[PDB]
């Protein structure tokens, strides 16, 4: 279908997998489980030009888990390069990821993302971030945790891939939900699960929401 | 200067 | 003379509040965020049935779509005075109707209590 | 199944590999995932490279061949020198042959660009190993082959581009200093022949794909070649005319000309100055005739986003700003060059109207460069008068919210310069913009906000007289704008902008007390407005004005009976009755700012007493009831009230600092008693409900009381000036109230804020409480270490505060570690090394600093038993632990401080500052110097940790490292060289002589 391969690259720990997961399920994964090689996830957005499907190749940033490395980039149609504004080294490595990427993908739209802007003690200052200029990359500050700008990378890529700068995300149709019919055979079962859920504290209770 | 004061208070 | 050059329209909004929606992952014994945005109680003009419809900010993707069934019961969560937990037997946010244990949190205890008020009103509407 | 290709006892089934590869790249779901794991295992097989020849010859899948070359790449990069010489020749031969055959087949050359590019990079990896010492003919034969085939010539431009990149752009971190210099000199030696080929191709046309590849390689060359190749040939004319006309070459050519503008050039040579003018003239001529005229609407073009228009406009901005920042003076005196100068800047004006944040920041940087020069340089500003006038409007219309913060400050800086350059034009533009708000032609919430930020941003530029009439005019116009609107949604927006502007002109407020008074009273009225946001605006504006005009609140003004701060305090209950607690605290903090400017101590304390009357009365009642009925604290409303009282004290203490002491003394003893009572309730709840109690609103509310108490004490002590009172009045009750409670709570109930508070205590009065510091360690050291030494993630706040505390204790009261029992001092060392291994910057940096400070602390003790035992016990532990994080590739963020620590450790032995043998006398002949033994220990350590290094590599590395232990920059270069060599086999030991 209207389907585009997207490769996501950057140093380990910069938040690539957490960012994708946020878009796939809405969750924020607090744990760091290193990606091994690549993980492929379909991701669909509903737009005023119809649905657009990204096949996200979420690659490993740790060298010991790099897998096929630039072999993942073959036939990519777009990319996100990720770094972490609290870790200067991850920005220092942006030119290395970009080099390896564009050697395989010579003319694709690429977004550069500085992640984790929710953290107070920012180390890569906004005015230090200039690598995208001569390489014609789009840049966004983002935060998978606060969702700051979390939609912008895909909105920009969608506009470039479809060739329509006025493309917008739109509200997916919302069908009438079905009427309930409780199953007495599962009353005791659902009451067990509810008790566990009531006594497991919700996370991040100090968040505004 | 004083003509502003009156206008300021009616906001 | 010169010639010149969602499926929500059938519904009434009874209540609207900002909220963060969680689902309980039993396998991991973990609460997992499903979305943040406006939670609406929508009353169908033709059936008079009231449902919850909630969409994520920015992407506008649906994170909750189910009837406010009269059988449901809002319960408190141990860690919050501004949230409700309840079992949902058929939510179609992500496709086929599926059962979830939801938790919904609000900006304040006041909003949470108003939500519970409106929630129970909607249940009675659906009972008739 | 697919897993058959992993069985190397059988011939490789190429058809099966192609199926696995296809399943991965074109498949989906579970099949794709299984194939991916199989392919990774295949690629990682250390014998997979032997089957690369087969794959490249017999496969029909280009992705399979790509993976074959990745396998070879790893082999060439890491194990090349271990191969038998026959395999080195063989691999070179079939990589060269594979490239030749792909270039000779026009269909393959057309459709397999990815595989050819990968093969070219693999060739370059071989060149990095073999050339020129074992491939002297490469460049002469490359040039010869280029003449027999357009395809080969084009591909050779790709090989040379990648070679230049690998040698000059990406060598710093990938090869040793010596090897990089060797390859750079080798390319420089033969570049004359390379440039001749490149120039011939460019001059003689005619295949655009060949031209493009040649220009791509030239872009790389421009990073390093001497300017004579660009200025003593005709190439500038070609770049700035011929190749700007065709869109195929236009993009790369513009990038080349941007880098030409950066060449190292002699700046007292008139001919070269004319050449630099000339290529700019040519380029701008081609743009105006072949692309778009100066008048074109680049904002609209960029928004339409046709083809490559956005990248081209980005690149044009980069070209113009780069060239003009360096060379515009070349265009400013010759009258025949004035049109060129202004046309170039007019293109920049048009580019600055594009809606694109990052591009705007690029052009704004240039504008800053320009207007700063016009501000200081004689006789320049008149040239750019019409440019600057247009720029004033551009920046005003694109002003962003002050508080994006960075962009506002950059816009403000440029607009301030532009205002000095012509105050009259700036004022007229702003008044005119305001007129178009009133007449509706440009009215919107965003538009009035943007203009109000612009007006506010130039405060302090105009004369006080002009400013006064200006401010009056603006406020008058804004008041009228608000009056004519209806709905209160519109009136709210304009009223906020009125308050924003006045808050930006403190000079006007300080000169007009009656005006300043009226503003404040109107802010107080708005503190009763329920409309969303009005109250926050009023409180924010209030403290903002106070911070700037505080003196006018603390003196008695003419015609007034008392200082206005008294009047604010008299009515504080009414003013703040409708505010949320957070807003009330801001209000009280603002009052504290004023009170601290009262130089009379008796008046200051009286004002402080009156300010705190409401919180103090609520406090007294609660203390009286909480003591009579400890059950009342179970009431969530009482807990919330108590927390807000303390938060109010924090807020006032924040602005008053040392002057807050009298209020602290009013509540101190009952506050610590409350800390204990709340502590007992938390413990009792955890005991009765389990750990889950710590999640409950009740316990979180109780712990908020404890944290705010700690914050209040920390805030005061960090600012106290009377440290005798801190020590003699505050410290002992504090430690008695907090330390045992921390030690004897379960880990999940311990407040990291205790550690933070103790860090400030030690920092400020640590030198005066040696026994108090010991008590802090006894109470928090071992139990906190046990919380954080099982993984790197649990208890993240305790982890950070823990090492901050050890750091300051080690700095200010090192004697406290001298008193530790030996077993506990060992835990101290363990804890430091544990910090080394954190990837968490907030921990690793303190751990490396503690280690360094500790070594210096030990060194200061001289030749005494404790220092001698320290070195015998822990010197080599710190040496080996530092070496581990230096070399394990997972702590690169700490490299500089790791290197500093290692250099300090090595220089101790090199300077004979360790008075005892570091070895056991049975281990080496008696009298062996610690220098010799350090060399042996390190040689043996590295031989066992890096067994693939030769003994000569290790010896040369350590010889260089030890004699460089006084020169940090060189020391670090040798470590970086070592980090390169451990990634491969057969590194050259003479590389470590690079410094010498
Ligand atoms: N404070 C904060 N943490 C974030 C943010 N995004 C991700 N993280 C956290 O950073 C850590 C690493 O996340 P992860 O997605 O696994 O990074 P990665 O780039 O996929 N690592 P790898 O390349 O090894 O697979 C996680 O603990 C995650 O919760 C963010 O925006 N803010
Ligand atoms: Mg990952």
């Amino acid at each position: 279908q209207v389907q585009f391969k997207l490769v996501l690259v950057g140093d380990g720990g910069t938040g690539k997998t957490t960012f994708v997961k946020r878009h796939l399920t809405g969750e924020f994964e607090k744990k760091y489980v290193a990606t091994l090689g690549v993980e492929v996830h379909p991701l669909v957005f509903h737009t005023n030009r119809g649905p657009i499907k990204f096949n996200v190749w979420d690659t490993a940033g740790q060298e010991k888990f790099g897998g096929l490395r630039d072999g993942y980039y073959i036939q990519a149609q777009c990319a996100i390069i990720m770094f972490d504004v609290t870790s200067r080294v991850t920005y220092k490595n942006v030119p290395n990821w970009h080099r390896d990427l564009v050697r395989v993908c010579e003319n694709i739209p690429i977004v550069l993302c500085g992640n984790k802007v929710d953290i107070k003690d920012r180390k890569v200052k906004a005015k230090s971030i200039v690598f995208h200029r001569k390489k014609n990359l789009q840049y966004y500050d983002i935060s998978a945790k606060s969702n700051y700008n979390f939609e912008k990378p895909f909105l920009w890529l969608a506009r470039k891939l479809i060739g329509d700068p006025n493309l917008e995300f739109v509200a997916m149709p919302a069908l009438a939900p079905p009427e309930v019919v409780m199953d007495p055979a599962l009353a005791a079962q659902y009451e067990h699960d509810l008790e566990v859920a009531q006594t497991t504290a919700l996370p991040d209770e100090d968040d505004d929401l | 200067v004083e003509a502003l004061l009156a206008r300021l208070r009616a906001l | 003379h010169f010639e010149p050059v969602t499926m929500e329209e059938d519904e009434e909004v009874l209540y609207k509040v900002r909220a963060k929606l969680f689902r309980f992952d039993a396998d991991a014994k973990e609460w997992k965020e499903r979305g943040t945005g406006d939670c609406k109680f929508l009353k169908n003009k033709k059936t008079n049935k009231v449902r919850i419809l909630m969409r994520r900010d920015k992407t506008l993707k649906i994170c909750a779509n189910h009837i406010i069934a009269p059988e449901y019961t809002l319960k408190p969560n141990v860690g919050s005075d501004r949230s409700w937990v309840y079992a949902c037997t058929a939510d179609i946010a992500e496709g086929e109707a599926e059962a979830f244990t939801f938790a919904i949190r609000f900006g304040s205890k006041e909003n949470a209590d108003k939500f519970k008020e409106e929630f129970e009103k909607a249940q009675e509407i659906n009972k008739k | 199944s697919m897993e058959g290709i992993l069985d190397f006892s059988n011939d490789l089934d190429i058809a099966l590999l192609d199926q696995v590869v296809s399943t991965f790249y074109q498949g989906s779901g579970v099949q794709q995932k299984q194939a991916q794991e199989i392919l990774t295992k295949f690629q990682d097989n250390p014998d997979a490279w032997q089957k690369a020849d087969q794959i490249l010859q017999f496969s029909t899948n280009p992705q399979s061949k790509f993976i074959a070359l990745s396998i070879l790449d790893k082999l060439i990069t890491r194990k090349w020198k271990l191969l038998p010489n026959d395999h080195r020749i063989g691999i070179r031969n079939f990589v060269v042959g594979m490239i030749i055959s792909m270039c000779q087949d026009d269909e393959v050359f057309k459709t397999q660009k990815n595989l050819i590019n990968k093969s070219d990079l693999t060739l370059v990896q071989i060149l990095k190993q073999e050339w020129p010492q074992n491939w002297p003919e490469f460049i002469p034969e490359l040039i010869g082959s280029s003449s027999s085939s357009v395809n080969v010539c084009e591909n050779n431009m790709i090989v040379l581009k990648l070679l230049s990149e690998e040698v000059f752009d990406f060598s710093a971190e990938q090869m040793t200093q010596a090897k990089a210099l060797h390859l750079k000199n080798s390319m420089s030696k033969e570049f004359e022949q390379i440039f001749k080929l490149c120039f011939q191709v460019l001059e003689q046309g005619s295949s655009s794909s060949l031209i493009v590849a040649t220009l791509e390689s030239l872009l790389r060359y421009l990073h390093w070649i001497p300017y004579r190749y660009i200025y003593e040939t005709n190439i500038l004319e070609l770049l700035s005319t011929k190749f700007m006309t065709s869109p195929d070459t236009r993009a790369i050519t513009l990038k080349c000309l941007t880098e030409v503008s950066n060449l190292k050039i002699p700046q007292d040579n008139d001919l070269i100055k004319r050449q630099t003018v000339l290529f700019f003239q040519n380029t701008l001529q081609q743009i105006a005739t072949s692309v778009m005229p100066v008048t074109a609407d680049l904002k609209a073009t960029y928004a339409n986003a046709n083809g490559n228009d956005q990248s081209f406009l980005q690149d044009l901005a980069m070209f113009l700003t780069t060239y003009l920042a360096r060379n515009r003076a070349l265009l400013e005196s010759d009258e025949s060059l004035r049109e060129l100068l202004l046309n170039a800047h007019q293109y920049l004006i048009q580019l600055s109207k594009i809606e694109e944040r990052e591009l705007f920041k690029t052009t704004l940087d240039y504008w800053h460069n320009l207007v700063a020069d016009l501000f200081y340089e004689p006789l320049k500003k008149h040239i750019y008068e019409e440019i600057c006038s247009q720029l004033r409007l551009v920046i005003i219309e694109n002003m962003v919210r002050p508080e994006t913060i960075q962009l506002y400050k950059s816009e403000r800086e440029v607009l301030v310069y532009l205002t000095h350059l012509n105050v009259i034009d700036t004022e007229e533009i702003m008044i005119s913009k305001l007129a178009r708000q009133i007449d509706g032609s440009e009215w919107s919430w965003h538009n009035i906000n943007t203009l109000s930020w612009a007006i506010g941003s130039i405060s302090g530029t105009m004369s006080e007289d002009t400013e006064k009439r200006f401010v009056v005019t603006v406020i008058k116009d804004l008041l009228g704008l608000c009056e004519q609107k209806r709905g209160k949604d519109n009136k709210a927006v304009v009223a906020s902008d009125i308050m924003y502007v006045v808050g930006q002109y403190p000079r006007f407020l300080k000169a007009h007390w009656n005006f300043l008074r009226t503003v404040i009273l109107k802010l107080f009225e708005f503190m009763h407005e329920t409309h969303e946001g009005v109250q926050d605006m009023a409180c924010d504006t209030f403290i903002k004005i106070v911070q700037k005009c505080k003196y006018h609140f603390v003196i008695q003004q003419p015609r007034e009976s008392e200082p206005f701060i008294q009047t604010i305090i008299r009515d504080i209950q009414k003013t703040t009755a409708d505010l949320q607690p957070q807003q009330v605290h801001t209000f009280y903090k603002a009052c504290g700012i004023i009170i601290s400017e009262e130089r009379s101590v008796a008046e200051r304390n009286r004002l402080l007493s009156d300010l705190m009357q409401l919180p103090n009365m609520a406090w007294d009642t609660i203390v009286e009831q909480s003591t009579a009925n400890p059950t009342l604290l179970l009431d969530s409303e009482t807990v919330k009230i108590i927390a807000n009282i303390i938060k109010t004290n924090v807020a006032v203490c924040t602005s008053m600092g040392a002057d807050f002491y009298p209020q602290l003394g009013h509540i101190y003893y009952n506050m610590l008693q409350l800390y204990r009572a709340v502590s007992s309730m938390i413990s009792a709840q955890v005991a009765a409900e389990g750990l889950i109690a710590t999640k409950t609103p009740k316990v979180r509310g109780l712990r908020t009381i404890k944290k705010e108490i700690l914050k209040l004490v920390e805030t005061y002590i960090s600012k106290a000036r009377n440290l005798d009172d801190v020590v003699k009045v505050l410290v002992e009750p504090l430690l008695n109230a907090v330390l045992e409670d921390y030690m004897n709570n379960v880990p999940d109930a311990r407040d990291a804020e205790v550690l933070n508070c103790m860090t400030t205590v030690v920092e400020k009065v640590g030198h005066m409480i040696p026994q108090g510091v010991i008590l802090i360690l006894q109470s928090v050291f071992e139990c906190t270490l046990d919380m954080i030494n099982k993984d790197f993630t649990e208890y993240p706040e305790h982890r950070v505060e823990f090492y901050k505390l050890l750091k300051v204790i080690n700095e200010k009261s090192f004697a406290a570690f001298l008193e530790l029992p030996p077993a506990a001092f060992k835990l101290f060392v363990d804890a430091i090394c544990w910090a080394f291994k954190h990837n968490n910057r907030d921990v690793e940096v303190n751990g490396l600093q503690i280690a360094l400070d500790l070594v210096k602390n030990i060194e200061r003790m001289g030749n005494v038993p404790f220092a001698n035992e320290f070195h015998k016990n822990y010197f080599f532990i710190f040496v080996s632990e530092t070496f581990f994080v230096l070399t394990d590739s997972d702590h690169k963020s700490g490299f500089s401080k790791q290197a500093l620590l290692l250099m300090k450790l090595i220089s101790l032995v090199y300077d004979n500052k360790i008075s005892v043998p570091l070895y056991q006398e049975a281990e080496v002949p008696q009298g062996t110097s610690n220098q010799v033994y350090l060399s042996q220990y390190l040689a043996n350590m590295l031989s066992n940790a890096f067994p693939h290094l030769t003994s000569e590599q290790i010896a040369s590395f350590l010889s260089a490292l030890t004699k460089q232990c006084k020169d940090l920059v060189v020391f670090k270069g040798t470590l970086r060289d070592f980090l390169v060599q451990i990634k491969e086999v057969g590194g050259d030991p003479t590389d470590y002589l690079f410094a010498e």
